[PDB]
């Protein structure tokens, strides 16, 4: 569970470096990241994480360091699971020993949603095209409004609607074997976030 | 007072009627958090326009700064919210305010490779030279990100 | 020249390396077609950025003006180039020229609904009031076309 | 192609007003124009069309003068296949007799590519209860048919699916039951170099839903 929270931290990093990052896995909790440059007299605590939600005072969340394949040092922070509403806006803040200012952000926790990797991708050849199957995420909630995305190496990346977890893919170059791979996003009406990792690959 | 602090909660949440109505019952539109953040501070975060104009026009402070010394135009240079960087601008904000970390809105902007909100943080009267608490200035970020097209603009 | 026209064709087609090269090569940077439009008018007008930033600073006229008396700065404002507009206006482009209909680019700005251009001109110092050939302003074009979100800041 | 042209032109004036508006059809013309108000002295002989193409000098096109049913007034100028080279930028200019300016343009041949309306649209009810599936024929006289992007439109309200090129049919999946539903399909030129504007609707047919 930590192992994909560590996949999941750095397909966010790629995207929005120098940032802090937050994103939620089942809705009922929050997981917040950046990523600095190793000092070599700060820790995690030399950071405070602080977040206010509804008219709940401003409450303390404990940062963890931890580092990183890349080299940097990434502190994370998860909160609790009795402050994640989900539909309210969370007011964060990170603020250095110093006094100085770090990271402030403002997020709902329904469009922060980074959901797992589908699992169980299957290929095979019917005559026409190959139909591609797959389950979903695992432990993930409300699979009708997941939506999925297919891509096909050689490239070709076909959405797939909401719901739907199988597609026929028409026209292809030659019955060599090409490389699948599915990734899945939540779809609407208030949610949304990020596309997850991409699936186990097949061929 | 009660209803200074439920209009920090509405800028925040963006919610444009409930801010119009909170300032004609006498709210202050300066109304503080425990961090000195005014509703323009969490507006602007937020990047609503719309409740950054209402409050502006209500007499809001554009150069207030919290605790940390940030002050609105950092957080929507940092956030890359164009329009009310101009906004602010044009209301009159300093576009060399530091925070506790010297840093100008023009280094907050450079770190985040927002290119325009750099170039309009020029145009209104930017110092390209000011250096914050590290000594770096907001070039000296660009290169540290490999942001060669940012890197070019600011020698 | 041979390299002259070659530069302007370079500089249509959005060929950075090209436009190096022809530079390098000896060629007119303010190259005019037989409508006297410089290259730095057609990247302009491609919305090319990387070119756009070559040319001025290897000494290319920023007020440049054709025929028509459309300037660079025209180009980037009615094809809605954001970022060459503020790059132009960096490198000294005269915010307040006209072309023969007597147009400002920030009426060019206003008729294609560019809010976020008409905020950059009016920052960098345009006539909100001047009036073209028509007698109108930019205030008067956006009434004309439905924009009230761009005629309350032009009032 | 002329009755086709006024419906084609009439099209994308409502999406592009103000500006000048080009397309081509089969890849080898090209037609530009534009719509303005009638003034008492301006006709096609008050205005002047030059385009520029490769390192060939300036030439002229002659432009037509024709009213809309909107009221106003379209200019149209139809360039030479000869000056119509697909893959090279084409500067485009109309300059007022006076010497004003008016369009200025660099446009290239297939980025512009306006197709016709699909035909032969059938919508017929799925084995699986709840489902229709729609079948349709590319535009005819269309080349490349794997490179045409399709997008189905529902009418109860609207709902619109995004088709992946080359296919034509697709399942639909959720219905109301026994209303009737009206579908549509149009096609656009998608990847690698092409591209344009959504063609027209096709003919709509509709089906009824047994709950
Ligand atoms: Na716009």
């Amino acid at each position: 569970a930590d192992p994909k929270f560590e996949s999941k931290a750095a397909l966010l990093a790629a995207r929005g470096p120098e940032e802090l990052l937050c994103f939620t896995e089942r809705l009922e909790d929050l997981v917040c990241f950046w990523e600095e440059a190793a000092s070599a007299g700060v820790g995690p605590g030399q950071y405070s994480f602080s977040y206010q939600l509804e008219d709940e005072p401003w409450k303390l969340c404990r940062l963890h360091q931890a580092p990183t394949a890349r080299g940097a040092v990434r502190f994370w922070c998860s909160l609790p699971t009795a402050d994640t509403s989900s539909f309210v806006p969370l007011e964060l803040r990170v603020t250095a020993a110093s006094g100085a200012p770090r990271y402030h952000r403002v997020i709902h926790i329904n469009e922060v949603v980074l959901l797992d990797a589908p699992v169980g991708l299957v290929a095979r050849l019917a005559d026409e095209h190959v139909v591609l199957r797959w389950l979903p995420p695992p432990e993930t909630p409300m699979t009708s409004h997941i939506r999925y995305e297919v891509d096909v190496s050689a490239v070709q990346r076909v959405e797939i609607l909401e719901g739907r977890t199988e597609c026929v893919l028409s026209n292809l170059r030659g019955r060599t074997r090409y490389t699948f791979a599915v990734r899945a996003r939540m779809a609407e009406p208030s949610f949304g976030g990020f596309w997850s990792a991409w699936s186990e690959p097949v061929s | 007072s009660d209803l200074g602090k439920k209009l920090l909660k509405a800028a925040r949440a963006g919610q444009k009627d409930e801010v119009r109505i909170l300032m004609a019952n006498g709210a202050d539109v300066n109304a503080t958090d425990i961090w000195d953040a005014t509703p323009l501070h969490l507006a602007a975060l937020i990047g609503h326009a719309e409740i950054v104009a209402v409050l502006l026009e209500n007499g809001a402070d554009v150069n207030a700064s919290d605790i940390t010394g940030t002050t609105p135009l950092h957080l929507a240079a940092t956030m890359g919210h164009d329009e009310i960087v101009l906004i602010l601008l044009l209301k009159g904000a300093d576009v060399n305010a530091y925070d506790l970390n010297g840093a100008t809105p023009l280094h907050l902007a450079a770190r985040m490779g927002h290119k325009r909100i750099v170039l309009v943080l020029i145009l209104a009267g930017a110092d390209v030279n000011a250096q914050d608490k590290f000594g770096k200035t907001a070039f000296d970020i660009s290169i540290d990100n490999g942001n060669e097209d940012l890197a070019k603009i600011l020698q």
